[PDB]
């Protein structure tokens, strides 16, 4: 439900 | 100190123990100690140091979160005035994120970015640099939001100058780069747009060099290929 | 200090808050700072109290853990020599959850325990007594082991007293004890049989005072009950 | 997998 980064 | 007695190998050794364990402040402690040793990491050590403050980092950040969501709540029309606590906690939680980033920043300006010469680390530490400014201007909210904002921006950019020049479009630095500095257009820099043209463009582009990877290549690419496409979902 | 310049029911509040950004570290020490304000808790403060400092050493003692396992491994036969990191790392944090059970154990000994005059408080803090000093057990390998794993069986023993002649056998407080203490006889004590018919007597007569209880107490008492039968099953 | 305590 959150955005991803990396 | 607190490192300099330790050797450079042992720092290692126990930042590696400290991430099977998930003790994420030692293993950042441990890192940090390894890069004031003044070599330059390998890439085995980027990605420990890099994990150890992400983790640190993310746990700060996950914190202020549920603390701001209060402190919105406590000011919405109607909320019973409880006091300054909200505030002071979530700014104690803030000065602290804001320290971790600070040290961040400062090893990778000192001298991380300025002896990495090959892509792989050059492109990792100016990510990094991006992705400190970007957690810096996640609570930023004074006369210095801007200046930070664009901090993260130069850093993004010039890496992914770098990256774009330097390596291949499945690379993982460069895809994980693409991923983050998307993420920063979209809730950062407030263009929506913008993000979700640089997760297609970089998506699209990997997938077309796929077919030039081993079994094993293809595997990592694609996860962070996943990460792209995940954004992308969300945000279309 | 650096709790003494924090009003009591401000340390409170931001007990609570750290409970909500799951940042127990800070949790345990507003609630220690809470504690040496001299006042008695009440029972949602106790609760606080025993939260932040379960979460904080139950981290410790899961790394902990993680890194006598590897530190195990590295003396068994064929292990290659790794030098002393695993070793010295394994007691660094062993140091640190060492001094973790020495400040809960302080603020029970200085002066929450003299105070406690009713059931639920003194029993609540007998069985915290016990708890800190079994995961001193858990960690202890020298010429104090037995006085420590004394020091865990009198708590938990006294505590037990109290429990039996002042509290139902559904409490939840006598529950948790009496599950706390059957583990500690199971694992610390060397004693599965007594840890056996323990958990076994306890769910025994909580499941035939269950009747006298409303829906909400029924249900919590149920939880812990739960937590009985785990073991029941794995031990037997 | 782990006994439980409280
Ligand atoms: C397991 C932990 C350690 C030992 C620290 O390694 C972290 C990981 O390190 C490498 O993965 C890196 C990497 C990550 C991978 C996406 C994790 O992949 C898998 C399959 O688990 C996440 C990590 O945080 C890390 C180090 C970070 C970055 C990121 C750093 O920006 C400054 C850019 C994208 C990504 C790159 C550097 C990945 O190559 C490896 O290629 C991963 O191994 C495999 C089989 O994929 C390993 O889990
Ligand atoms: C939610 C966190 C806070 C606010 C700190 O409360 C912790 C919890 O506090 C109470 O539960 C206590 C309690 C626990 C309950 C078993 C949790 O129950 C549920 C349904 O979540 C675990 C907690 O660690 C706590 C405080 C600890 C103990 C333990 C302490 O030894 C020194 C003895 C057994 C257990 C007793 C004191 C329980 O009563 C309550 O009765 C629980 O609420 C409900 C609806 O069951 C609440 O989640
Ligand atoms: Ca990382
Ligand atoms: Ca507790
Ligand atoms: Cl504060
Ligand atoms: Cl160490
Ligand atoms: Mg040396
Ligand atoms: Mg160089
Ligand atoms: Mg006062
Ligand atoms: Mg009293």
């Amino acid at each position: 439900k959150r955005r991803k980064s990396v | 100190g607190a490192m300099g007695s330790m050797e450079r190998a042992s720092l290692i050794q126990k930042a590696k123990l400290a991430e099977q364990a998930e003790r994420y402040e030692d293993m950042a402690a441990f890192m940090k100690g390894a890069v004031e040793k003044g070599e330059e990491l390998s890439n085995e050590e980027r990605n420990l140091l890099s994990v150890a403050y992400k983790n640190v980092v993310g746990g700060q950040r996950a914190a202020w979160r549920v603390l701001s969501s209060i402190e919105q709540k406590s000011n919405e029309e109607g909320s019973e005035e409880k006091g300054p606590e909200v505030r002071e906690y979530r700014e104690k939680v803030e000065t602290e994120l804001q320290g971790v980033c600070d040290t961040v920043l400062g090893l990778l300006d000192s001298h991380l970015i300025k002896e990495a010469g090959d892509a792989e680390s050059r492109v990792f530490y100016l990510k990094m640099k991006g992705d400190y400014y970007r957690y810096l201007a996640e609570v930023a909210t004074g006369d210095d939001k801007k200046r930070i904002i664009d901090s993260a921006r130069s850093a993004y950019q010039e890496a992914m100058d770098i990256s774009k020049k330097e390596m291949p479009p499945t690379h993982p630095i460069r895809l994980g780069l693409a991923l983050n500095f998307s993420v920063f257009h979209y809730e950062i820099a407030n263009s929506p747009e913008e993000a979700i043209s640089l997760a297609k463009t970089t998506f699209d582009e990997a997938m077309a060099d796929l077919h030039t990877l081993s079994e094993d290549s293809y595997k990592d690419s694609t996860l962070i290929m996943q990460l792209l496409r995940d954004n992308l979902t969300l945000w279309t």
